[PDB]
């Protein structure tokens, strides 16, 4: 989930809009 | 500002600005 990939790993501006409506 | 690390509110946060009228959902799981 999103915890995984930008709170334990660094994140990036793709991976916050994939959860995006 | 988004390429480091987000946890807690920060997080929430940073879907808030990315996504903007959108909307987001936060799953952490």
């Amino acid at each position: 989930g999103i915890v995984e990939q930008c709170c334990t790993s660094i994140c990036s501006l793709y991976q916050l809009e994939n959860y995006c409506g | 500002f988004v390429n480091q690390h987000l946890c807690g509110s920060h997080l929430v946060e940073a879907l808030y600005l990315v996504c903007g009228e959108r909307g987001f959902f936060y799953t952490p799981k």
